[PDB]
């Protein structure tokens, strides 16, 4: 990125936004005044045969 | 039984992925993944007649895999797109197999399965169909009656996504609020479970804002 | 009609990949795409006699496929290059359009074209060419009267982008301290919405720290 | 109008990527993408009775951005694999137009078309779908009647698809080889134009070497 | 980019293959002892030619 | 059996993603799943009756996905790096499956496992093993006495790489020139088809190059 305003701070960093049909037209308005939902994403269990790293 | 469970697991792992969940909506077509996902799912409840899990089973951890790769798709605005648009029988199948499962059985099971439905309640449509789906409101009752906090909070979870919105407002939602068990939600806000007190709160304060 | 719109959704869809979004400014046929899409947009906005949009059957998803195409666009380095190179009558048409559109009037549309006004500030020139453009402070401060809270943390980060850079930041002083709605702001670093709470809370926290700095 | 066929050029241009094709398949559900493809199509053939080609408008044009995507589609194993179990109708409408359009009538067109027919003949149920569909023989006479040479290059390249691999290859392939026009195909394995010459030289080839 | 043979012969390189379900399944074997059919992918027209 | 072989089928077109290959490597399941891989593989082998080379419907599916997969990880650098370190008891099936499959059987499982033992054999780990093999050299005879020429193209290609890199050539060198069939081989130098053609022509102004 030759261009572009490379930020001297990483926690004020500029992140894009990018968007989606159904995200825009199909999905529920959840960004309220209230709270904003978000879908939960489920990753594998981790068997009660754990041994370690 | 051993073979199909570990690839249904490495399917889940994968399915974090959006890339990945729009490459599986299209596969849906030539095997009915979703549609023989339900089949497998019914067929595991019914197989524990006079029982409750096993679970560290291989049949137990394939059903897990099953019910996490559907909460994956919806997930992605595109997944819970397709369900409530293709897989309107797999949803049917969930809150089906929701209310068949005694409190205490298959907990993990009906953990994931909440998940998905709050997932696809995110679509517009899918929570227009999950709130007009049979007997779902006596279903959350039945569902907050187990003794599982984690149980618990995802119905929680879901009636709270169920309460937020339009639904038309004019008493088609009034009703709606009036009807959940309050008295649990009640007790459920000074629980011992801060997880989910900080649920039963959050639903609490919705219901005491929309009312 | 219906036809356009698929055609239209099907490219908003892929446009979301690097690898497509370059392919697009590679196609020789993307600068007469982008100016036809400005008038689109503009066309489409100036038949609303208020109302609301009813989801207007291929005609609104047309106009939020082309909003989102510019997003998508935008959000890829040599896209938001392309735009300030090329496409310039665009932002121009997206700033127009933000100011003509009334408070809880297409706010889908709103959040898209903030959005794109945000991702092409990422890039140097881009954020010269919109601070610089004509009522840019005044339509700030009024975005930030909109109602929904999506709009409102749109225009925060935005915001934040502008008084990140404070050589730009420095052309439109004055006004800045004037009329900016440190009220609106200060309620919004209190919204039950963690979003938009922290985004008015940093916000809040850069606007005292270069007053003082 | 204009904007719509913008849409539709960027669409064909994106379409050559595997990665854009599988991202387009599953959007035809809520869009009915493909559905209404053959309907713009066939609208498009239907509205010039007369006049060989409309060239340049951005009605033809559209129409040449949504073969070029469904060409490319096909071009990908699950696009064409798609195509042959959802767009069955789509298949139809391309055929059914290229017996609808007269000799040197959109001849871009029904090169885009016939491209498209031989992507999807690559895969086993689009070569049985194709092969057996109504009046298919009688249409590849027909079009090789066409004095336009790529049309008729694109013709033989679908034929010779056609020859190759079995069709049980019992008697159903064989009487398929003995109803084609093979005094056209000796002629144009004569021809000047060197592309053309070599697909009716390769598809004789093929045609000697299969007969009993 | 590290225990795989780097090659020095730029022109001999190796080159690995992907398979996919239905061009394995769906697909006719068109790799035969006669020729190789391959699809056609096609690229919009440059109308008014090159500036 | 068919949920089985649907979740393999998504896997194996999910697969020919380097992102999802590196995703299924970083799995707990990953080297459950290889494992039995294998075991799926040389079950599914040792139940044709002769009959037709796939009886198709599932079960041929599930191991052509099977296949598939280990191939397209194979494809990955870190994937053919995987299994020779993980999974070398999978490469030993899989030289043994091409070997207990006779000629003109199962043709497609034969080119998808030789495609797999080409992509193993880039990394230099994965040749030195596949070319120590017993019986690597009788093997890869006997493979070109099939009368079907993708297979044939795709022996000629893993023998082009075991030639390739004369320091695994020039140990089994005794081995290979003093069995290499000269009336197979040298009768497919033919101009037929393109892709055998130079396949052979490639192989010749190598193997007979020897000074
Ligand atoms: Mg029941
Ligand atoms: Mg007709």
């Amino acid at each position: 990125n030759e261009f572009d305003r490379i930020i001297e701070n990483q926690e004020k960093s500029l992140k894009a936004s990018k968007s989606t049909p159904d995200g825009t037209i199909k999905d529920r308005r959840l960004f309220m005044h209230h709270v904003s939902l978000e879908p939960i994403t489920t990753v594998p269990f981790r068997t009660t045969k754990e041994r370690q790293e | 039984a051993e073979m199909g469970a570990a690839a249904c697991t490495l399917l889940w792992g994968v399915s974090s992925s959006e890339e990945v969940v729009k490459a599986i909506l299209g596969g849906d077509k030539a095997l009915k993944f979703f549609s023989i996902t339900g089949q497998t799912m019914e067929s595991f409840v019914k197989s524990l007649d006079g029982d409750v899990q096993e679970l560290d089973s291989d049949e137990s951890q394939f059903v897990f895999a099953l019910a996490g790769i559907v909460t994956n798709v919806a997930a992605i605005a595109c997944g819970r797109e397709f369900l409530v648009n293709s897989s309107r029988v797999l949803l049917d199948t969930i809150l089906q197999l929701l209310g068949d499962l005694k409190p205490g059985q298959c907990t993990k099971l009906k953990v994931l399965m909440l998940m998905s439905l709050y997932n696809v309640s995110i679509n517009l449509k899918g929570l227009k169909y999950i709130s007009e789906s049979p007997g779902f409101i006596p279903l959350l009752w039945w569902l907050l009656s187990d003794p599982d906090a984690e149980v618990c909070l995802h119905v929680l979870r879901l009636v709270q996504s169920v309460v937020l919105e339009p639904e038309v407002f004019s008493k088609s939602a009034s009703e709606f609020r009036s009807s959940l068990p309050l008295q649990r939600i009640l007790a459920m806000s000074k629980s011992r479970n801060p997880r989910l007190q900080t649920a039963a709160q959050e639903l609490l304060e919705d219901l005491r804002t929309l009312e």
